[PDB]
């Protein structure tokens, strides 16, 4: 398909490769925000035990 | 009491122009409001990373080698009524914390809540308005023992 | 007497290891001298900006919250002679200001000289040792009230 | 005794967490240790620049003004005897000094030795421990009046 049309494949391939950055990294953030919000109730306590 | 025990314990903020906040030493961490500015004194302590709990509106982190003699545990087991205070004698009635109007301010958020054992309870941040008795603004822990943010309505933060 | 007076409004200057002159807040400016290098003590009274004067060889400023204790007020209601100062009593015969031998060195170069109410009247300068006594370059009030200066021959900052 | 001549004349250094060993003044020279780390507390000289003596593990600069009451005078006049010492007594039997077992510890390795009459002869860096009454590295003079080290065997550097 590039030898087909160049600039259309490649600015494909781009949008993929950006949608998929773009996923993983709003994956990681929320997972990250996810186990910050719910290991600071409990960071905050030592005493107390964590389910 | 209350006065001995919180001495070398409750460490000033200074903004650079006065006091204007209290940073705790409790449980093996160090806590100080988000909202208070400026910077932490006793050097050794003003040195070590605090992280952000945007949450409950503190950063926190670990303290340096002092793990002896500045522990200052808390405790989860909450009695109601008749705790003691750096500005005198706060209450626990139906689950909130009620002082005698005019006391507190700005310039002193962050100062905790002692038990009759001495033992941390509480640790305000703010206030809001009764007409006779002042509701506090405070991060407690809860009959689980994680931690817990009770702000009644109106909270001036100061 | 004056000693005791001007304490606590007379603020030193530090030339990094010693004290080469004295800053005043008088009617909420902080008056120092040009000539007196270094840098000036506390932290409210220090991080201001202040506005070079080059004629007076003086520079003045505002106090942010200290204008409760910003009390010393400058008067040129002044008889000739028999005033207060930090050292000893200065003496204002034939319209200038002078005193004994010896007394005034480095260090001593901007502290005010006082009324008998506790008001400001004079700024020192330098001096200069001639005539019959030794007299002083010295940023004083006119009798309009215009800020002047009065300076002897060969009046160098002692 | 000692104690009474070394302060404020002994002048600590701290990581910016505790203090990690002492600091002199002797002879119009500030010296440390090599291998303490950290400022010095005293900021007129914490800004001296300080020339490596990596043979005898010291720092050492000029004072800029404290020529009086920081002098410290040094002999290499060591006649054999007793000795005062921050902590205790020391002794110059044998051409060594020894301290008793227990005492010298980590932080605490710039603290001069001084005479009978108020001399430093020696600078302390580190030490070994000889059975009771153990020996200890020390920077000292010798009968010409050059420095010299005294490292016995295999003295851990606190």
């Amino acid at each position: 398909y590039y030898h087909r049309h160049p600039v259309y494949t490649v600015i494909v391939l781009c949008g993929v490769a950006l949608a998929i950055l773009v996923g993983t990294a709003s994956s990681a953030a929320c997972i990250a925000k996810a186990r910050r919000d719910c290991l600071t109730p409990y960071a905050l306590a030592p005493n107390a035990t964590v389910p | 009491m209350c006065m001995k025990l919180e001495s070398d314990k409750t460490f000033p903020i200074m903004l650079n122009g006065q006091v204007n906040g209290y940073a705790c030493v409790v449980g093996g961490r160090l806590m100080k409001p988000l909202h208070v500015e400026g910077k932490i004194d006793n050097e050794q302590l003003a040195a070590v990373k605090l992280k952000k709990a945007s949450m409950y509106d503190l950063e926190y982190g670990d303290v340096p080698q002092n793990m002896k003699s500045d522990t200052l545990q808390y405790t989860s087991d909450k009695p109601p009524g008749f705790y003691n205070w750096h500005h005198g004698a706060v209450q626990y009635e139906n689950g909130r914390f009620t002082v005698p109007r005019g006391v507190g301010g700005k310039g002193d958020s962050g100062r905790p809540i002692l038990d009759n054992r001495g033992r941390v309870v509480a640790i305000v941040l703010g206030g809001a308005n009764e007409g006779t008795r002042t509701a506090l603004s405070v991060v407690t822990w809860n009959q689980k023992g994680v931690t817990i943010k009770d702000t009644p309505e109106g909270s001036e933060p100061w």
